[PDB]
RNA sequence: CCCCGAUAGACCUUACCAACCCUUGCCAAUUCAGCCUAUAUACCGCCAUCUUCAGCAAACCCUAAAAAGGAACAAUAGUAAGCACAAUCAUAGCACAUAAAAACGUUAGGUCAAGGUGUAGCUUAUGGGUUGGAAAGAAAUGGGCUACAUUUUCUACAUAA
RNA sequence: ACAGGUUUGG
């Protein structure tokens, strides 16, 4: 199974991002821009929100990887602010140690 | 190592004005085109053929709404 | 892949290679609390029976 | 049953080739390393910890392929895939004048399984103006089209190509480049009269 | 009071290793890194991604030698192959051994899609640097 | 007593291509402890003066990158636990380096390279001109 | 353990022979020089404690060492005060409360023939010499030694002190003493170069709160400073950073005998000042004698200034300021 | 390929060869794991996409269509047969193409069914006899059925097609293992098939010339001049022999060297004509080369042509050219039988610390001529060296060994150097037999040699007196030795013993024992033992 | 949720408690059991769910000098061998009960008068071997601590002699009871009295 | 404790609620999963406090008996491994300072909601999904920013306007 | 009585 079904919802809302990631990206070039007529970006937002929801990578949340902890995790480590150091403390990561100056 | 990109050169992803014939020259199609070909020459992300389906995927989208084009008062074909 | 490393350890540990023991703790604790007589109900007769 | 082999230690040879041992990494396995050694934090009326069993001697990485006897040895055999370099290009003087352009390229390795990384497609290229052809407008021309990529004080033009994927196709566009900017900068249009 | 990765005083019998004796704040002081590779520096990249798959070998190595496993292991990444080294106790039969060694290095190294190099070290009982 | 004989096979052929000359070849080699990168400096410099490289060696500042976080668990934040990652930085200078020579000397380092430090490699790559540029008239 | 012994000095032989062997040196002339560089690059552990790395010395200096035999086959003891607890401080105690009643009579006798031919040799002040410290003691007698007996001990060496010492007691009360480290704190006087054509010559550094500054002086043209092309008085517009950089010419009266070209860079308006003062400072000793070097040594002028910004603390402002803390 | 690590590194041959075992047992079974669950591994992670560590499937793409499942089938032997009639079933004509796979795939892993399937070569579509012969020729050797072979090229020959080189590399072996009290018939019939193989425009291939070579080495003892011709006519052509070919003719030479010492010489140039280059294991039957031209150097004891075969094989490749370790242990093992006792003992020792532990264990018989050659040179420093080497190399034959590792030091004297080695190498033999192992009587007698001159009689009186107790009782000289020892060291009170346990066991030099002990208590001054003795022996 | 699992030593330190805040003074002593059950104990390490034969775990590597494929077990064998287990779960705890029984001095369930050996030799290197000893009294000796509460302390009276004459007897002292024996023996050769015996 | 979990809330986050859907419902399988359900007064993992306080302590010895205690420096029965302190280490040279460290324990202190958990409770629901809302201030209060000016404000500007 | 168990943190 997975940690949780929170990170399971989230796992899904990066698939479906990832698929229809090219198609946003094609559709927000019809509206954020100013050359084209705005007749046209009328109907583009409404076609950008016919999309799903789970579409768009906003939803996405930078969850924990061993204990999906929804705040307090690195972006570079993808872990938790617990578990780092769980780990650093045992050394198992190169290169951490104690802050002394 | 192990990645030859199809064998493409410079020619094939910068100078991308070769897909843009089948648009409207003086109508502001392609002042909106000139920007999403230097956007795909500046993007070493992708590859020649993403660009390419791109590219025909505004083509095709253009040129099947054809009526708001015609209701935006811009003649364009 | 959380599902790859389940269904890989699971895997392993029933073909014995792999010895969990944090499962065999939980399996040690489910047959001693199915043995003192509280497990888990049938699905269907736990709000009905 | 349980039996204990002696190690390698008491077979060694004291003039035994060190790298027939030792030739490639290795994890420092104590087996066939017959120096005693003794690493590790002492106690208030203990010693160090003995080469058995310590793990201080496994997390720290090994040199012992490395002693300066197989680094000769490596290097003895080296010497055919080399080539000689020319003597006349000692001095950067004549390497100016030779081979006027320089190529900077960046190459990177790291340990995984991974080995593409995105920092490694930039492209420098680097070109002394005085060693080139300009006339007076042209170099007055090119100055004006190149903007800020070309140094005043240090009379060289920068061309940093990130453009193309693959490092090869930066190198090209950055030729392709220099080439179109040394015919551009010949051109006298129309509008080069007001 | 710190509890990260401190074991406690007891009566005075317990064995501890090199390791579990010093506080974490002896690292790179007196203990060194039980895992090298390239993700930990400055201008480099890949820090969760040889993360994950250190602590995956942490919890695989312990599955597969249980009880027989003195120490943490040794986890260095060096082109593109990594190298596992062990402290085990001589438990085990050397033809166990043996089966165990080459279905690792088969399993890991097709289930990473990365050469995996395994070395074991085996010691008579766990070395014991404090009281015991 | 027992020494192998005929053990040298090598395959080297001489290619009409000329060689690609370089300029500088710099090498930057980053780590965490100084003991290491101190003996990778000797070993490439032993290495280099085989070769008859002249490198020139000097270190580069280091750069350390701190970062604080919670010391307890649920609700503690007056107290804090700052972590330390340092990088220790050693240049490599090559000057005057042939193309089989650069080629051999990386290859030579790169199999030997520690599993604790990585290595950036910059090359000066050496070019007179174009064809389109030598003496043109549009 | 004099069997363990034994084969740790020949494990340590033989290795120290493979060793040899595996470096290339000659292992007649193999010492402990080239052991520790041998090791040290072999297993380059890269810790903050030298101590933790691995280090192969001689058996003798790896195991310690205790006390020697006391008592022969017989078992009588050898000292006569081995039943006293330190055979060696109670000796100790003994012998210098015998040289004390030695001078004493000595003194008496030559008071009676009216006789005073000795000094005091107490007034240490311009040797610097201080008495022992208990590590001090500790580390010649190999025994320890406890705290209010080494207080009896030091009051005893004063007290044999505060008396006309003979000819070999004055070396007695001054074998347990200690000076300065080095006794020298006098600074180096770097010599008088001379740069194309240019004489009188002289350069300086100096630093303070991240600000390094180096000064190049000619003692033989006028009085002027160049701050980094431009002039000091437009480089320090505040009259405290030009004091800063007259102190070191006031005190010396070199206000229009040296001209000086300073380059700092790092800090403020007044880190800068006090580098450039400091270099300044350290720069024109070349042109004064040692006497005007101690006083301005004296004055502060050749000693640097540690005061430096301290690191923030967690939970903290400005790493003394706390938070309002309410006692409810 | 073995672990550094005492306690895995392989002690014994057996132990070498169970190791390695152990751990493929190991490899293929998490390479069956992978193959069983591939979605395990379908994630890709390194760049440059290695495909060897990728899962293998053993699946079809298709199973309807019977042009791809017969096409998947035949890399993929039961299923393949049954894809066959899958494809008939659907009265589907299948070419000349898959047919030929389809046959070879049966052809590699396979009576009844080999004719059954034949029949569907021919009967059902007719297939083309470039691909007949390829797989019924072929097929047919294994199972012992060369009469119907022997067809196919004549029904070849008449279809106008040529014969390829497989077909008389198999048809030529055909018809020579089939003789019914005639060997000239089929030599005849392999030239006349030689001329037509010349003649049908197709050039004999190497293993060509090797096949007919192969055939005449089971048959006669004197058919060496044509191995020899084919031989010459080969080099004629100017293809280079390999290492195959050579081996049977020195193979029969081996066979017809016993009876005449002289193709011994022949083998001997031929060989110094080969090993002036360097070869190429580009055959797989290059692995008894070197088993018979070692062999022939230790039959006829030659070392100095044996120094050359050893430098001839680390020429190119010093580990691919044996394949099976059955022929190394058999390989260093008569190597070393010649240089143990036939070169120096200097160069003995000096190959026996490189070869013996690390490449490769002794058998039960160079082991007993270490022995011969630190016999006949009179070593004895190397004695308790090669022995604590020998507890764990011989420990399965040290039962069947021990009686002639400890007789070369009654042979030899005693000096008083090495008395310590003569205790150890008595002590660590004896004290573990007595806590389980037959304890031969002859032992004794040299544990009373060896204390004899060491001045040590405490220790040398229990061992007599422990074997008097294991129902065995050496013969009377040990007794007069032991008698003589004790009457030197002045120590009557042992004697009464001997000559009592003796006495009641009738040893047949009794009669000199009681002579013995007469002396011996006339000059310590016991002729009242003396002569009680007498009286407890007359009772 | 392969990385949410944990070491049996922490599961078991988590289960049973025994480092809770709330036995430290005496809170607890209400559910007065503590049991840490090895779950490893009789757990081969080649034999699975599935019941495959590994050639290097299960079956040997070498039958009928031929090598061993890789074969799985019918489900008729794999059921008897789980029963053997849980045979060997039940009778786990049949083989770690046994009180090892000496001689009784005065009771069944006592210590008085039963005989404990000479004592140990000195340090000088006298050995007493004709002295025999004798326990007269064991007591647990409880203690008020600030922390610990309750200390206990065992205390016995031991008696030495060795039948001419020569006699003394001391007090042990300690935590342990085998260290408080030892004790108790070596310094009761310290404390010897001669009574004067008429005719012996 | 009070800019504390949260170095971070339009949907997701979010464990809350209302409307509607699914019940071997993440895994190969399990009369099985899954619960942010209760118990922090069962836990581990992590910490707050005395706390820059130093004390703890196995092995011996002594007491006109010993439950226990063991100290007088012009010294009266105290020695002692190791754990604390100290030293050492880090702020790239010393010293200093800082940093780091601070055992055994008290507060049944905080954390079942980082994570796993024994016990006690759910299985057509206290489980799994979709959509919409999670206000607002009668009132009190903690901590910070702006200031209440002339040592001030604006302008260009290193500080002479 | 040849005695033993039973008070209490002890
Ligand atoms: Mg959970
Ligand atoms: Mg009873
Ligand atoms: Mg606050
Ligand atoms: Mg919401
Ligand atoms: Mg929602
Ligand atoms: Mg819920
Ligand atoms: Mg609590
Ligand atoms: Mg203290
Ligand atoms: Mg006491
Ligand atoms: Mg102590
Ligand atoms: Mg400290
Ligand atoms: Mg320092
Ligand atoms: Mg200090
Ligand atoms: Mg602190
Ligand atoms: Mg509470
Ligand atoms: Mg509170
Ligand atoms: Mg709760
Ligand atoms: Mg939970
Ligand atoms: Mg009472």
């Amino acid at each position: 199974y997975y940690v949780d079904w929170k990170m399971l919802r989230d796992v899904k809302r990066r698939k479906m991002a990832y698929e229809y990631a090219d198609e946003r990206l094609r559709i927000n070039s019809l509206r954020k821009n100013t050359i084209l007529p705005k007749d046209l970006q009328e109907v583009a937002d409404e076609e950008i929100a016919s999309l799903p929801r789970d579409s768009c990578p906003v939803r996405i949340r930078n969850r924990c990887v061993m204990t999906s902890r929804p705040r307090g995790v690195k972006r570079r480590w993808r872990l938790s602010r617990i578990v780092f150091r769980h780990l650093a403390d045992h050394g198992q990561l190169s290169g951490v140690q104690r802050a002394m100056w | 190592a192990g990645f030859d990109d199809d064998g493409s050169e410079f020619h094939e992803h910068i100078f991308l004005d070769k897909y843009l014939q089948d648009f409207p020259k003086q109508g502001p199609i392609r002042h909106f085109m000139e920007l999403v070909t230097c956007g795909l020459s500046k993007n070493p992300y992708l590859s020649v053929k993403q660009k390419v389906e791109h590219i025909e995927w505004f083509r095709n989208y253009f040129n099947e709404k054809r009526v708001i084009l015609k209701e935006s008062g811009i003649q364009l074909n | 892949n959380h599902n790859t490393y389940f269904a890989l350890m699971g895997t392993l540990r029933f073909l014995g290679l792999y010895r969990d023991e944090h499962q065999d703790f939980r399996d040690e604790q489910l047959r001693l609390k199915k043995l003192r007589g509280k497990g888990k109900p049938r699905k269907g007769e736990g709000k009905r029976a | 049953r349980r039996k204990a082999l002696p190690p390698r230690t008491e077979k060694m040879a004291v003039d035994q080739d060190w790298p027939s041992v030792y030739p490639v990494a290795a994890p420092f396995k104590p087996s066939a390393v017959p120096l005693p050694v003794r690493m590790g934090y002492p106690v208030k009326r203990g010693v160090p910890m003995a080469k058995e069993g310590n793990l201080e001697l496994l997390k720290i990485p090994n040199f012992l392929h490395l002693t300066p006897v197989a680094i000769k040895r490596h290097c003895e055999a080296l010497k055919d895939f080399c080539t000689e370099w020319p003597a006349a290009l000692d001095s950067d003087e004549k390497c100016e004048k030779h081979f006027p352009i320089e190529i900077d390229t960046a190459d990177y390795v790291s340990a995984g399984p991974s080995i593409r990384n995105p920092k490694a497609r930039v492209v420098t290229l680097r070109v002394k103006l005085s060693s080139l052809n300009l006339d007076d407008h042209a170099k007055k021309k090119l100055i004006k089209l190149v903007g800020d990529r070309y140094c005043k004080s240090t009379d060289v033009l920068t061309i940093k190509t990130d453009r193309c994927p693959l490092k090869r196709q930066n190198y090209d566009y950055a030729v392709y480049l220099l080439t179109v900017l040394y015919h551009e900068s010949w051109k006298t249009e129309e509008w080069e009269k007001k | 009071k710190n509890r990260a990765a401190r074991v406690r005083v007891s009566k005075g019998d317990k064995p501890v290793t090199y390791e579990e004796a010093h506080a974490p704040h002896y690292i790179a002081h007196r203990k060194g890194w039980l895992s090298l590779h390239t993700g930990n520096l400055d201008g480099e990249d890949h820090a969760a991604e040889r993360t994950v798959e250190d602590v995956f070998l942490r919890k695989f190595m312990l599955g597969t030698f249980p009880g027989c496993l003195a120490d943490q292991l040794v986890l260095k990444r060096r082109a593109n192959q990594l190298e596992i080294c062990a402290l085990v106790l001589r438990q085990l039969p050397p033809h166990k051994f043996y089966f165990l060694v080459g279905y690792s290095e088969t399993l890991l190294s097709h289930f990473y899609k990365c050469p995996v190099h395994l070395h074991l070290q085996t010691v008579p009982s766990k070395v014991v640097y404090k009281y015991i | 007593v027992d020494v192998p004989k005929d053990m040298t096979k090598p395959e080297i052929t001489i290619s009409d291509e000329p060689d690609t000359l370089y300029k500088r070849l710099s090498v930057l080699v980053k780590g965490h402890d100084k003991a290491v990168l101190d003996s990778y400096e000797y070993f490439a410099v032993l290495a280099a003066k085989e070769l008859g490289i002249s490198i020139k060696v000097h270190e580069p500042p280091r750069k350390i990158e701190r970062f604080t976080l919670l010391k307890s668990v649920h609700i503690f934040k007056k107290h804090r636990v700052q972590y330390e990652m340092r990088t220790l930085y050693r240049c490599l200078e090559l000057e005057h380096l042939t193309g089989s020579t650069a080629d051999v000397y990386l290859e030579y380092i790169q199999r030997n390279l520690p599993e604790g430090v990585a290595m950036e490699v910059t090359k000066t790559k050496l070019e007179q001109l174009p064809e389109h540029i030598r003496k043109p008239i549009w | 353990t004099v069997d363990f012994i034994k084969k740790q000095i020949e494990e340590f032989n033989i290795g120290k022979r493979h060793l040899a062997n595996m470096m290339g040196e000659d292992p007649e002339t193999f010492t402990q020089e080239d052991i520790d560089r041998a090791i040290a690059y072999l297993f380059p552990s890269g810790l903050f404690e030298k101590r933790a790395r691995p280090i192969m010395k001689h058996p003798e200096e790896i195991f310690p060492k205790q006390r020697a035999i006391q008592w022969g086959e017989d078992g009588r003891p050898f000292h006569f005060l081995f039943y006293t607890g330190k055979q060696s401080y109670y000796s100790l105690m003994h012998d210098t409360y015998g040289k004390l009643l030695d001078v004493e009579k000595h003194h008496n006798q030559l008071r009676a023939k009216d006789l005073l031919a000795e000094k005091t040799k107490i007034l240490k002040d311009p040797i610097g010499s201080r008495w022992l410290i208990k590590e001090e003691l500790e580390e010649m007698l190999v025994e320890k030694l406890s705290d209010q007996d080494y207080a009896q001990f030091i009051r005893l060496l004063e007290r044999l002190s505060a008396l006309p010492c003979g000819a070999t007691e004055e070396d007695f009360v001054n074998r347990f003493r200690r000076s300065i480290p080095i006794q020298s704190k006098k600074q180096l006087i770097e010599p008088l170069q001379y740069d194309e054509q240019g004489m009188a010559f002289s350069r300086g550094e100096g630093k303070r709160k991240t600000a390094k500054a180096e000064v190049v002086v000619y003692g033989q043209g006028s009085g002027r400073i160049d701050v980094n092309g431009v002039d000091y008085l437009l480089y320090f517009p505040v009259t405290q950073d030009r004091e800063q950089l007259m102190f070191p010419l006031h005190f010396l009266d070199r206000l229009g005998k040296h001209d000086m070209t300073c380059a700092v860079s790092g800090g403020g308006r007044s880190a800068q000042a006090g580098a450039v003062r400091l270099a300044m400072a350290r720069a024109l000793c070349s042109f004064v004698t040692e006497d005007e070097v101690e006083w301005m040594r004296q004055a502060g002028l050749l000693t640097a200034d540690p005061r430096v910004r301290e690191r923030k603390k967690p939970g903290q402002e400005g790493a003394r300021r706390k938070f309002t803390w309410k006692k409810r | 390929v073995f672990q550094d690590d005492p306690y895995l590194i392989p002690t014994s041959s057996v132990e070498s060869h169970s190791f390695l075992l152990a751990k493929k047992s190991g490899e293929n079974a998490a390479k069956f794991i992978i193959n069983s669950y591939p979605k395990y591994f379908q994630k890709d992670i390194a760049e440059p996409h290695i495909p060897c560590l990728m899962p293998e499937y053993f699946e079809p793409q298709i199973e309807d269509v019977s042009e791809a499942a017969l096409q998947e089938r035949i890399k993929l032997n039961y299923n393949f047969q049954q894809r066959e009639q899958s494809e008939e079933l659907e009265e589907a004509t299948e070419a000349d193409n898959e047919k030929s796979k389809t046959k070879a795939g049966h052809h590699l892993g396979v009576t009844w069914r080999t004719k059954n399937n034949a029949e569907r070569i021919f009967a059902l579509m007719p297939e083309k006899n470039a691909h007949s012969y390829c797989t019924m020729i072929r097929g047919m050797v294994k199972h012992q059925a060369p009469t119907q072979a022997l067809n196919l090229y004549t029904v070849l020959l008449n279809n106008r097609l040529r014969a390829d080189v497989y077909t008389f590399n198999s048809l030529i072996e055909a018809t020579a293992l089939v003789v019914n009290e005639k060997f000239e018939e089929k030599w005849n019939n392999i030239l006349d098939l030689l001329k037509q193989m010349v003649t049908q425009n197709v050039k004999p291939n190497l293993q060509t010339f090797n096949t007919i070579l192969k055939c005449l080495r089971r048959f006669y003892a004197f058919g060496k001049l044509p191995a020899l011709q084919t031989l010459r006519e080969m080099k004629a052509i100017g293809i280079e022999p390999s290492l195959a070919t050579y081996h049977y003719v020195i193979q029969l030479f081996y066979q017809h060297e016993s009876p005449s010492k002289g193709s011994s010489l022949i083998i001997y140039d031929i060989m110094n004509e080969v090993m002036g280059k360097r070869f190429s294991p580009r055959d797989p039957d290059d692995d008894m080369f070197f088993q018979s031209a070692m062999r022939v150097c230790s039959s006829l004891r030659d070392l100095e042509l044996a120094y050359q075969v050893h430098g001839l094989l680390n020429t190119g490749d010093n580990w691919k050219l044996i394949g099976s370790d059955h022929r190394r242990n058999f390989y260093y093992s008569k190597f070393f039988n010649l240089l143990c006792f036939m070169e120096q003992i200097d160069v003995t020792l000096k190959w026996y610390k490189d070869l013996i532990p690390s490449v490769f264990f002794p058998h039960s018989q160079t082991m007993i001529d270490l022995l011969q050659a630190l016999d006949v040179a009179n070593r004895l420093d190397m004695v308790p060296q090669i022995w604590k080497d020998s507890k764990e190399y011989g420990h399965t034959f040290r039962n069947e060994l021990k009686e002639e590792i400890l007789m070369l030091m009654a042979r030899d004297q005693h000096p008083p150097e090495l008395q310590v080695a003569f205790a150890d190498c008595a002590a660590d033999i004896k004290s573990t037999y007595e806590s389980q192992p037959e304890w031969p009587a002859s032992s004794l007698n040299y544990v009373a040699v060896l204390f004899l001159r060491a001045g040590r009689t405490q220790e040398a009186w229990k061992m007599l007196g422990l074997f008097r107790k294991h129902n065995k009782i050496p013969r009377a000289e040990l007794l007069n030795e032991f008698l003589d020892s004790a009457k030197a060291s002045s120590s009557p009170a042992q004697a009464i013993e001997l000559v009592k346990l003796a006495s009641a066991f009738s040893l047949p030099v009794c009669e000199g024992l009681t002579r013995r002990v007469m002396a011996e208590f006339t000059l310590t001054q016991e002729q009242r033992e003396a002569l009680g003795e007498l009286t407890a022996l007359t009772s | 949720s392969f990385f949410t699992k944990l070491t049996a030593d922490e599961l078991w330190k988590g289960a049973l408690a025994e480092s809770g805040a709330g036995a430290r003074k005496g809170r607890g002593k209400r559910t007065k059991k503590k049991r840490r059950k090895d779950l490893n104990r009789g757990q081969i390490i080649g034999e699975g769910r599935h019941g495959f034969l590994w050639p290097g775990l299960n079956i040997p590597l070498m039958r009928n000098g031929a090598v061993q494929t890789i074969a799985q077990r019918s489900k008729e064998d794999q059921e008897k061998v789980e029963a053997d287990m849980v045979q060997q779960r039940e009778e786990w705890d049949r083989r770690r009960k046994m009180k090892v029984k000496r001689e009784r001095g005065w009771s069944g369930n006592t210590w008085g008068g039963v005989s404990l050996g000479p004592p140990d030799p000195g340090p000088n290197g006298e050995t007493y071997d004709d002295f025999d000893t004798r326990i007269l009294e064991v007591r647990n000796v409880f203690n008020m601590t600030a922390k610990e509460g309750r200390k206990r302390s065992v205390r016995v009276l031991v008696a030495v002699g060795n039948g001419k004459g020569a006699a003394g007897f001391a007090i042990g002292k300690a935590t342990e009871r085998a260290d408080a024996f030892r004790k108790a023996k070596n310094r009761a050769v310290h404390y010897l009295h001669y009574i004067e015996r008429y005719e012996d």
